[PDB]
């Protein structure tokens, strides 16, 4: 069955950069997309970025001009590298896998995640 | 773009619970909202899809449906299973982004 | 005779190239055999039924 | 003048190949871009000795 | 003479197969060339020194 497990968390000062890791299995890696989806304390979900086979990326207004997020489809791996963090990233960041098959550039028309991981913290504070 | 959900909704065992999730034309009307359930501090858990369909092994208590510009989760026969928080998702084909709402906690009387 | 061999053992598959970007593939296949004595010389007409 | 090679092993050897992760990189984009990415050329081994 | 072409575009690569698995690769390239008229019809000698 589907597995995905996180990993990369760790608390940073407030204009600190941090790299977020998951490990994939049990499926074909390189037909379905994989997204960062973070929950504030006590808020709700939201959506970070996700990237699709080909390393086409999407972000959030939030991050796009911020984050970075990339695969690597021989390793079965998806990374999320943040830069000029501020005290709001502050949020337990989901690993997902997409129920739908897209590759190339035209995704982010339909997106549903199927599968979770378990969840990395990142704290951001003095 | 967000989307809007109740704060809360209550309901007592074997009735009938429903959720509803609004947006617009840009989100909800031309991609329906997929549901999801969090038991507190796990791990969320995807329920109905956007076309109504439901993942391997999710009982035919959970449907949704969507008319316009918003949707509607119904949990028909509430169990004590079903003491949760659930949140509805739709993605912007626009821009391109994905949009989750801001969450419902569901009370069993 | 009955110590003389009576072949040669070849695996050798031979891609020769001919005119016209056309190759001749010789596949060579080579195998030692054993053949046990049937359970019984005679011819059977057996039914299943599951 | 190139020569044709020859299969000398039980297993195959490394191949140029287009795949999921490569795949945009030989066809252009919505707006005419194009690129050429760099290709390896001494795919199969050879025994030195 | 003014109205008439002196070549033709080809840009195909050719594999002509030959005896004894030996491919004899033509390959053809053609360019649209811009040249501009040099900043100096002089020679010059240029000494750069970073």
């Amino acid at each position: 069955e589907v597995q995905l497990v996180e990993s990369g968390g760790d608390l940073v000062k407030p204009a600190g950069s941090l790299r977020l890791s998951c490990v994939a299995s049990g499926f074909t890696f390189s037909s379905y997309g994989m997204n960062w989806v973070r929950q504030a304390p006590g808020k709700g979900l939201q959506w970070v970025a996700g990237v699709n086979s080909g390393g086409f990326t999407g972000y959030a207004d939030a991050v796009k001009g911020r984050f970075t997020i990339s695969r690597d489809n021989a390793k079965n791996t998806v990374y999320l590298q943040m830069n000029s963090l501020t005290a709001e990233d502050t949020a337990v960041y989901y690993c997902a896998k997409d129920r739908y098959y897209c590759t190339g550039d035209y995704c982010f028309n339909l997106i549903a995640f199927g599968y979770w991981g378990q969840g990395t913290l990142v704290t951001v504070s003095s | 773009s967000v989307l809007t959900q109740p704060t809360s909704v209550s309901g007592s065992l074997g009735q009938r619970v429903t959720i509803s999730c609004s947006g617009s034309t840009n989100n909800i009307g031309i991609v329906g909202a997929s549901w999801y359930q969090q038991l507190p501090g796990k791990a969320p858990k995807l329920l109905v899809y956007s076309d109504g369909n439901r993942p391997s092994g999710v009982p035919d208590r959970f449907s949704g449906s969507n008319s316009g510009n918003s949707a509607t989760l119904t949990i028909t026969g509430l169990q004590a299973e079903d003491e949760a928080d659930y949140y509805c998702q739709s993605v912007d084909p626009t821009l391109g982004v994905v949009v989750f709402g801001g969450g419902t906690h569901l009370t069993v009387l | 005779g009955v110590g003389i061999s009576t072949g040669t053992f070849n695996n050798q598959t031979e891609f020769k190239f001919l005119e016209n970007g056309w190759v001749y593939i010789t596949a060579n296949s080579s195998r030692l055999v054993h053949l046990n004595m049937p359970e019984s010389e005679n011819y059977r007409r057996v039914v299943v039924n599951n | 003048k190139a020569k044709l090679r020859a299969s000398h092993t039980w297993n195959p050897i490394q191949q140029m190949s287009i795949n999921v992760d490569n795949q945009f990189n030989y066809v252009p984009s919505n707006i005419g871009g194009m690129k050429i990415v760099y290709e390896k050329s001494q795919l199969a081994p050879r025994k030195l000795y």
